[PDB]
RNA sequence: AAGGAGGUAAAAAUGGUAAAAAA
RNA sequence: CCGCCGUUAGUUGCCAGCGGUUCGGCCGGGCACUCUAACGGGACUGCCCGCGAAAGCGGGAGGAAGGAGGGGACGACGUCUGGUCAGCAUGGCCCUUACGGCCUGGGCGACACACGUGCUACAAUGCCCACUACAAAGCGAUGCCACCCGGCAACGGGGAGCUAAUCGCAAAAAGGUGGGCCCAGUUCGGAUUGGGGUCUGCAACCCGACCCCAUGAAGCCGGAAUCGCUAGUAAUCGCGGAUCAGCCAUGC
């Protein structure tokens, strides 16, 4: 992916730093499930954007430089 | 010192032009570099037959572009005269470089 | 059945381009197009007395609106000015350095495209195909060719079949490379539905 | 020799040697070589024990082989299963970890094939 | 569709890649010989015709 | 003054040049016995010179590029047969029941479309 | 073909010795378009050869292919829905092809060092008539014989 | 060996597939 | 289109002729020779020996070219109620603030099988490392990029030349010359996979490619049956292009 720098939505940016700015309410919304799980994200409900509904995922550490819907399956059944 | 690349569609109305003109510079000056034939420029294309899908059976086709080229040596004001104006390549253009 | 492109064939030194100009790689492709929108917007607003040539010598900005017509009288205007609007409507629409040309043939029954394009008019007209065009190929066989090929397909009064009809007078060797055979193709529009008009003419060897 | 892993590789080139181990390559094999000292072309049977000790003294202190390695990745393995990353949500699946085919090609990162019934088609005749 | 598909590529959009080829006198954006900027079957009928420069019916 | 041969195979320019002399044939800069160092076609191409017995009498400069290294070869054979066809027209006349004055018919076919190499025909399936 | 008779077109006079039977046998070693290797490793094996024994390479080369003669070779005859298996005199031109064709596959059968030293040794106990090639030209005589009830039911 | 004809022995594992119709 | 020869042509070529040479056809000069591309010549059983009621036939000669000289583009009258209104047209039929447009993502890459076509393999004619040469074709101006430097590499920084037979892709591989491996799942095979970089492009999770360390699996030559191939053809091996930011290209 992304080599010197790192991509992310830079709405993500300002809108961590508004609910950062009250410690506020849980959700997420993120109407693009791209956008790298960059360190800056804590550990919040991520409800991503599938294409069906919105994936609610609880971020923790094991995923930190790797894509927020790079956690969503949408392709049901598997095998 | 005279340096003339000649650009064109078909060798016919290509090689005719070639022949005057040099003799008209032969005529109207001195000698006169023979009409070089420059490696024609070809293009390839290939299309298939028919839209329906087929990739197999086809047709092949190609574009036909000529390169040719003249010099002299003396700059006459007669050449010039003549060797300029007097012309008409219809389909064929050229380009006048230095050496 | 097939039948590669007779013209396409001739492309030897039997038929030469519709267009003869020099286009240098780059601007070769605009000058496609914009050549053949031209071609397009004569084809329709310049109809009135059917053409065969649309040929086309170009350079540097230089134009030669060259046409080979069936009539340039009613088509040049009361005054010379149906060239005027035309002519300049090109101009405008491909603004460099236009120059006209009515070229006409005094045969009409001679080259196969208006041949055909008549032969489609009258259909056009929901007339009786076989008898006609049959009689239209002896048209041409009345004006001295040494073969004359002009089928047509598509549906034939309706009937759902849409088959192909055979009329034809006279050998006509498309194989052969120096018979120089003028080939021509109208399209046939009823309002129930679309038919071919192919006409095929050959000309003569030692050419 | 049991240097690696009770790593025991016996007479042959001492690249080779080295090679039949897990965690060093060819490429390492020349690696340590030139950063132990030992010349490759020379037996690896046919050594001196002095430039062999310094050897393996480089070798595991510079880097590292089997035991944590592969533990090392089953426990990167244990965070694909931490919220199930697709990565080791597929290999949870028993499936490739790629996003490559899965309507036929899977010989590998699978097993073989387990056969069914077909389920048959539509007109082809 | 086909309509505004033209005008996707006749506006041309914000990134570059987003462009694709269009056959002008046919209307497709898929193996469209971006030298004469036509398709396939746009450009074997052009030249069949009698009417493409340049080409010849290729017989090497 | 000087032998020469259109030395011609499989698209390759055997340009040879001849002057009398003992065995020094340069080919396109550098001596036989390297130019072509290992093929074994490279000593029977040398079979003209050595049919007439004058494979000494000679010293060749032999420029040769284009197409392929044992086309090379067989180039320089057509070459020969050329070179001392033209100052002895009396080899001709016998040279001819050996051939050596055949240039070729062995050229590769353009790859036919249809097909991978030019004939070979892809797989068949039906079933 | 139908119409015709086909040939059996004339292959090359060595481009060393001076035969056509030794490139033949090169031709069959040949590794498919790489005559090259093929040509090399089997005149090492020649030389090496010569560098055993004392008899000369093209005469044992003519002992390879005596020693492997299918003077009869086994086939099958006209019978409708039944086939009679049947042997006949072969030409001397089938015989040496078939022959030399396998002393080159019981070349390839023996699992030795090198491609020379494989050529070579076959060549060897083959010429000599200890070898596996002899093997099989013994063997379709036998097969000719068992069979000379299909003597006139030769096709 | 030519045809043509006259009396004797040969050779198909299976196959269901409709229909007002178009000239 | 392609092999032999003919006329013209000279920033590709060229000492073949001569002068010099940082000894490079680099510095002058020629067009014979390579060559490049237009008009040509040449082969017809024309001739020699015999056979056949003829066609035709064997053999032989001159020939670059022998009896159809090699490959192409050429595909009738017409069968298939073959296919495609989803490239394009055009009869009807239906819908019409939606069966029309945008945008955004997800998707057509799903996996329990089956099959078609293809790639590299299982290997000592072998693979690995070193060294030196002969390609035709096509492509290339916000493209080709030589070049030097940077990095283990990917690739990046500075930076000559070209709308090109005159600058570049370009490193051909096979061959060949030197050493290893020494019959072992082997330095054979690169599939799985993690560990990190770059490059593309707004942006690479599902979804690009490229590179560096490592894991180095299956696979030890494939039965019922079947693919292609008659001469520069099989096979082997490499190369350019179309579309392209990129690349799923083992495709054409």
């Amino acid at each position: 992916s992304l080599k010197k720098g790192v991509f992310v939505d830079d709405h993500l940016l300002e809108k961590v730093l508004e609910l950062n700015a009250k410690g506020e309410k849980r959700l997420i919304k993120t109407w693009s499930r791209r956008s790298t799980i960059v360190p800056e994200m804590v550990g919040h409900t991520i409800a991503v954007y599938n294409g069906k509904q919105h994936v609610p995922v609880y971020i923790t550490e094991n995923m930190v430089g790797h894509k927020l819907g790079e956690f969503a399956p949408t392709r049901t059944y598997r095998g | 010192k005279i340096r003339i690349k000649l650009r064109g569609f078909d060798h016919k109305t290509l090689d005719a032009s070639a022949q005057k003109i040099v003799e008209a510079a032969r005529r109207s000056g001195a000698q006169v570099s023979g009409p070089i034939p420059l490696p024609t420029r070809v293009r390839r294309f290939t299309v298939i037959r028919g839209p329906f899908k087929h990739k197999d059976s086809r047709e092949h086709f190609e574009l036909r572009t000529h390169n040719r080229l003249v010099d002299i040596i003396n700059p006459n004001r007669k050449t010039i005269e003549q060797l300029m104006t007097l012309d008409l390549p219809t389909g064929v253009e050229i380009e006048i470089k230095t050496v | 059945g097939n039948k590669i492109h007779p013209i396409g064939f001739r492309l030897g030194i039997t038929r030469d381009w519709e267009s003869r100009w020099y286009a240098g790689k780059k601007q070769y492709r605009h000058l496609l197009l914009e050549d053949q929108r031209i071609r397009g917007l004569l084809e329709k607003e310049l109809y009135s007395a059917g053409l065969a040539r649309v040929d086309i010598e170009r350079a540097a900005d230089n134009v030669a609106v060259t046409v080979h017509v069936a009539k340039p009288g009613v088509v040049i205007g009361r005054g010379g000015e149906r060239i005027r609007v035309l002519r300049e409507e090109l101009a405008k629409l491909t603004g460099k350095n236009v120059a006209l040309n009515v070229q006409e043939v005094q045969n009409p029954n001679l080259s196969a495209p208006l041949v055909a394009q008549r032969v489609a008019e009258q259909i056009e007209r929901r007339f009786a195909v076989r008898r006609a065009i049959k009689q239209a190929v002896q048209r041409v066989m009345e004006s001295g060719a040494k073969g004359a090929k002009v089928i047509v397909s598509g549906r034939i009064g309706g009937a759902e079949q849409a088959r192909t009809e055979w009329a034809a007078q006279g050998r006509v060797p498309l194989h052969t490379l120096r018979a120089n055979i003028d080939y021509g193709f109208a399209l046939a529009r009823t309002t129930y539905g679309v038919l071919g008009v192919k006409a095929y003419i050959f000309l003569g060897e030692v050419i | 020799a049991r240097i690696a892993g009770v790593e025991i590789p016996r007479n042959k080139r001492v690249d080779v040697a080295l090679t039949y181990i897990y965690g060093i390559g060819k490429a390492r094999a020349k690696e340590a070589l030139e950063k132990t000292g030992i010349n490759p072309a020379t037996r690896v049977k046919d050594l001196t024990e002095a430039e062999v000790v310094r050897l393996r003294e480089y070798v595991e202190n510079t880097w590292k082989l089997e035991g944590e390695l592969r533990a090392e990745v089953a426990a990167n393995i244990k965070r694909l299963m931490d919220i199930g990353c697709y990565r080791g949500l597929r290999h949870r699946r028993g499936l490739p970890v790629r996003g490559q085919r899965t309507r036929t090609n899977a010989r590998t990162r699978k097993g073989p094939r387990k056969t069914v019934a077909g389920k048959k088609k539509a007109p082809r005749k | 569709a086909r309509k505004a598909l033209i005008e996707k590529a006749k506006r041309t959009p914000k990134f570059k890649v987003r462009a694709y080829t269009r056959c002008v006198r046919c209307g497709r954006a898929r193996s469209v010989y971006r030298f004469f900027g036509l398709c396939r079957i746009c450009l074997r009928e052009l030249a069949h015709k009698g009417q493409l420069p340049g080409v010849r019916k290729a017989s090497w | 003054e000087q032998y020469y041969g259109t030395g011609r195979r499989k698209e390759a320019v055997a340009r040879v040049f001849l002057r009398p002399g003992n065995g020094k044939v340069t080919v396109n800069g550098q001596d036989f016995n390297e130019y072509f160092q290992g093929l074994v076609r490279a000593v029977a191409a040398l079979e003209p010179l050595r049919a007439v017995d004058a494979l000494g009498h000679f010293d060749a400069y032999i420029t040769v590029r284009g197409g392929g290294k044992s086309g090379q070869i067989d180039a320089i054979k057509l070459g020969i047969a050329r070179a001392l066809v033209q100052y002895n027209p009396d080899y001709r006349a016998k040279l001819k029941p050996l051939g050596f004055l055949t240039r070729d018919a062995r050229v590769v076919e353009r790859k036919k479309y249809g097909k991978h190499k030019a004939r070979r025909a892809p797989q068949y399936s039906k079933r | 073909a139908r119409r015709r008779r086909a040939e059996v077109r004339q292959l090359q006079p060595d481009l060393v010795y001076g035969d056509v039977l030794v490139t033949a046998f090169i031709n069959k070693i040949m590794r498919d378009g790489k005559k090259n290797l093929a040509a090399r490793i089997f005149y090492d094996a020649c030389k090496i050869i010569q560098e055993k024994t004392g008899q000369e390479p093209l005469k044992v080369f003519k002992q390879a292919v005596e020693n492997v003669k299918p003077r009869m070779e086994v086939r099958s005859r006209r019978v409708g829905g039944a086939n009679y298996q049947v042997p006949m005199e072969v030409s001397p031109r089938r015989q040496q092809s078939l022959a030399l064709r396998w002393l080159v596959q019981a070349a390839n059968q023996r699992p030795e060092r090198r491609a020379a030293v494989r050529i070579a040794h076959e060549l060897m106990d083959a010429a000599e008539g200890k070898g596996g090639a002899v093997k099989k030209k013994e063997d379709v005589e036998r097969m000719a014989e068992a069979n000379r009830a299909y003597a006139h039911y030769r096709w």
